[PDB]
């Protein structure tokens, strides 16, 4: 048979994040994140092209879709962005061994997503970018500058 | 960063 | 309890308050107790870490030595579940897999569980093998392979209770691999070079480092054996005899590895200062390489793990430990035809090895990589595209910092050559991880002749294509586009190159805009290349707009296959033709045409599962059924598309080929060129990425393409190709 030891893939596993605006359940969320192909991927530069994410990503596989992430008002790159693969094993081996590297200078995080929607590209922050960059505190020149 | 924001603004068959 | 065992046999050998021995006398115990109502579970358990985990073989063959000594019946179980399992092994050609079981069963005698008699009677089935007729060499490579790479562990304890026996074994195997074909080995080796490193053949050399262990009365300095310290329980422990073996017998049915070479780039002069490196042709080299390659394979999903266990790997003696990690590291990224595991790991490993390593890891890595560069000219191709991809890649995390000066040799030498190659495709590589500017700044003055260009757009019925530019730039229709380029002059392929020049010009922004292009305008560009001399213009024109953007090209390129603007037999013909004909030797060329077949060999895929998928469905059950007999037509209509691409791969390789071969002679000129190199080992690379699918070829190759008639050099490729399963 098998060990559970060896089958241990602790990469690939799910984060604590949900979406809100997922319209159902969260094991209806679970469901369909254990099937995906499509990352979130945080912490990107503002600066960070598509050129640069199609480049890392391609080494864990062939890319079907990148969705830019983008500034609600501005429609300018506000620091992530999705990926999407054709198979899972390609998707589960970007969390492998991109997840936690460096693009643009900058550790990356990747993360499973439900499946892209119209309306998700969006930052659901109050001034149009991400959320997380109106709370923070610190200097971060490539997402933006100061918090909001 | 000497380089701009990149503005984004506006079916597989084989 | 069940949850409870499985965690308790997986824990011994690994960290620990207590010592190894105390651990295994502790789980022997426990074990034992278990056997009443749980014997079934351990039995299977421990056939289950015998397969799966042989890095740790001598801690688990000392366990059941405890066990047998305490209970007879259950290694008499367990050598009979262990055949079963082995005999269900090679059945299904897990023959990776049979290795460590026969190994099991040889250090199992040592542990005074299985008579040593038994070991030397199937030793002398296995390598019967070898007088066997009308069978692959690779079966008897593999049967001669389980037998020589299990007497690091036996070898002694065989020879000192059987020698006369065992002298005949050595006696055939040895006239058996003198005898072998090594039509094989050049397109195997990572370097062609045999200094400062002869790059060996896998089975010439396990021999040369199994006569040495034999000269020096098979005493070996590395292995761990933890039953020499149970020596007093082992001598009374009563032994079990193996049952005669018979090797499952060859059917068109099975699948043997293929042949390797054994990668090598240190001797113990490259770190003076640390333990003393043990030699290639010792055993103690193979033993380190082999159980290194086995916690890869045991751990290469969890990076962070798999770093743990390689860095916290033991022996009896002290060795450079750092230094045969990057080297086995290496040896699975540049080995062929394919490395273990996707190539990506590698650059991620090597990286949470620094992170573990601060102090010594980095500049072992660093020594490696210029021993790397400096060895370059006879590298295989092959390997140097994983080379520039890792290399780039790493110091894409490191912030480009590297001695760029160290390599100023490079800007003396032809720009063809392997050394100012490799820096251009690195830099172009790391450009695009980066960007333009950025590689200008990290590099020294010097270097920037060799930096790649700015990725830009170079734009061009003049006034035809003004009036494309304002009907796009006021969101028209496909109607309205179709109808502007009814006005062109026909010398009709200025339709194509006003349309294209014009689209791409204006989407010239981003990925993301130039796709929208192509899906908005999908219809105008089916209508203007649905001929095939139509597709080869289009891709010959957007290849002008972006010969400065290599990137763009390739993922264009891929849009334009996906959405069946253009189809694979026209990019394959574009590849080759003359407008590529300056930049064949650069590494874009090869992505795109890799890629374009791997799409290929998925539609193929894909269409194959559908048909499983029905079939499965029609199983289950017992209209469905003329679903399938449609299924079998399109697989056989894709499957045909897929030959036909190879087919016109070869020929445009085996035309180019010849024209330069036949021109050498006529002109008196070496053969041996820098383009001749990359497009030799290019072919060499096809055959080797796709070696299973390319095999159902063999009648139409042999017969038509690679026939007695071509140049010999040409013909070399195919027949090592022949050699991988032959
Ligand atoms: C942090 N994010 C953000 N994100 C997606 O990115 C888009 C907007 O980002 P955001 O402004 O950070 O949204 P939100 O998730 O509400 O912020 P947060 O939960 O960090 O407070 C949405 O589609 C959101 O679901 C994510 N998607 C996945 N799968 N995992 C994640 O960790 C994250």
């Amino acid at each position: 048979g098998l060990l559970k030891a060896l089958r241990s893939d602790s990469y690939v596993e799910l984060s604590q994040y949900r979406d809100q605006h997922f319209r159902g359940d969260n094991e209806e969320q679970e469901k369909l994140l254990k099937k995906s192909c499509t990352l979130y991927v945080g912490n990107l530069s503002f600066y960070t092209t598509e050129e640069q994410i199609y480049e890392l990503f391609s080494k864990s596989g062939d890319i079907k879709k990148i969705i830019m992430g983008l500034d609600k008002m501005k429609k300018t790159a506000c620091g992530f962005c999705f990926v999407e693969y054709y198979s899972r094993a390609d998707a589960e081996n970007a969390m492998r061994y991109i997840n936690g590297t460096r693009l643009d200078d900058r550790i990356i995080r990747t993360d499973w997503d439900a499946g892209f929607k119209e309306g998700r590209q969006y930052g659901r922050g109050r001034s149009g970018g991400q959320v997380r960059d109106e709370y923070r505190q610190d200097y971060d020149a490539g997402r933006g500058g100061y918090g909001k | 960063d000497p380089r701009a924001i990149v503005e984004y603004r506006d079916v597989d068959f084989f | 309890t069940e949850d409870h065992l499985e965690s308790l046999i997986c824990k011994v050998g690994e960290k620990s308050a207590c010592s190894l021995e105390s651990n295994l006398e502790g789980l022997a115990g426990v074990l034992e107790a278990d056997l009443p109502n749980y014997k079934s579970k351990i039995l299977r358990l421990l056939c289950t870490v015998a397969r799966l985990l042989p890095e740790k073989l001598t801690i688990y063959t000392t366990l059941v030595g405890l066990l047998n000594a305490r209970n007879y019946n259950f290694g008499g179980e367990f050598v009979e579940a262990m055949i079963r399992q082995l005999k269900e092994s090679l059945k299904a050609n897990n023959y990776n897999e049979a290795v460590y079981l026969v190994r099991f069963l040889s250090d199992l005698v040592n542990c005074h569980v299985i008579a040593a008699p038994s070991m030397v009677a199937m030793f002398e089935n296995f390598v019967s093998v070898t007088q066997e007729e009308d069978v692959p060499q690779v079966r008897r490579d593999w049967y001669v392979y389980a037998f020589l790479s299990s007497l690091p562990w036996v070898g002694k304890e065989l020879y000192e209770k059987k020698d006369a026996e065992m002298d005949r074994i050595f006696a055939n195997t040895e006239s058996y691999l003198k005898r072998r074909q090594k039509t094989h080995v050049p397109m195997l080796q990572v370097w062609t070079a045999d200094k400062p490193h002869p790059q060996e053949e896998y089975l010439d050399c396990l021999w040369a480092q199994i006569q040495k262990l034999k000269k020096d009365r098979w005493q070996e300095r590395h292995i761990l054996r933890p039953y020499l310290a149970f020596d007093s329980i082992l001598c009374e422990a009563l032994q079990h005899n193996l049952p005669p073996f018979t090797p499952p017998p060859h059917t068109e049915d099975s699948v043997y590895p293929m042949p390797r070479v054994i990668f090598r780039m240190f001797d113990y002069t490259d770190d003076p200062e640390g333990p003393v490196m043990p030699g290639s042709h010792s055993v103690e080299r193979f033993v380190i390489e082999e159980n290194l390659h086995c916690i890869i394979k045991s751990h290469w999903k969890e990076r962070k793990t798999c770093a743990a266990q390689l860095v916290s790997y033991p022996g009896k003696n002290k060795i450079p430990l750092n230094y045969h990690i990057v080297e086995v590291i290496f040896a699975e990224l540049f080995q062929l035809p394919a490395p273990p595991h996707i190539d990506v790991m590698y650059t991620t490993l090597l990286i949470e090895l620094c992170k573990l390593q601060p102090g010594s890891l980095p500049q072992v890595l660093a020594q490696a990589t210029e021993m790397l560069y400096m060895r370059l000219d006879t590298m295989n191709t092959t390997c140097v595209d994983r080379f520039i991809n890792w290399f780039s890649h790493h110091l894409s995390n490191f912030q480009f910092r590297w001695s760029w000066e160290d390599w100023s040799d490079c800007l003396s030498q032809d720009p063809e050559s392997p050394k100012p190659k490799f820096v251009r495709e690195v830099l172009e590589k790391c450009m695009r991880l980066s960007y333009h500017q950025r590689i200008l700044d990290i590099v020294p003055p010097t270097f920037s002749a060799l930096c790649p260009v700015n990725p830009t757009c170079i734009y061009k019925g003049h006034s035809v294509a003004l009036c494309l530019a304002v009907a796009f730039k006021s969101k028209a229709t496909n109607d309205e586009i179709f109808s502007i380029l009814k006005d062109v002059p026909n010398p009709n392929p200025l339709k194509i190159e006003v349309f294209v020049q014009t689209l791409l010009h204006l989407a010239a922004k981003s990925f993301s805009h130039s796709f929208s292009a192509l899906a908005k305008f999908h219809e105008v560009f089916k209508t203007l290349a649905e001929s095939d001399e139509g597709k080869l213009h289009v891709l010959r024109v957007m290849f002008e707009v972006w010969r400065n953007h290599p990137q763009m090209i390739a993922v264009l390129v891929d849009k334009m296959i996906r959405t069946q603007i253009v189809d694979c037999a026209a990019v394959a013909n574009w590849i080759f033709s003359s407008e590529l004909s300056r930049d064949f030797t650069r590494l874009f060329v090869w992505e795109i045409l890799h890629s374009t077949i791997r799409k290929m060999n998925k539609h193929v895929l894909k269409i194959q599962k559908e048909l499983e998928e029905a079939k499965e469905k029609l199983a289950r059950q017992h209209v469905l059924e003329e679903q399938i007999e449609r299924l079998q037509e399109k697989v056989e209509s894709a499957q045909s598309e897929q030959k036909n691409l190879f087919l016109v791969i070869f020929q445009r390789f085996i035309m180019i080929l010849t024209e330069h071969l036949v021109r050498c002679e006529t002109d008196g000129t070496s053969v041996l060129t820098p383009w001749y190199k990359n497009c030799i080992e290019r072919l060499q690379q096809i055959f080797l990425q796709h070696h299973q699918i390319i095999q159902q070829y063999m009648v139409t190759l042999e017969n038509l393409l690679f026939t007695a008639e071509l140049d010999p050099h040409i013909l070399a490729v195919f027949q090592q190709f022949c050699a991988l399963q032959a």
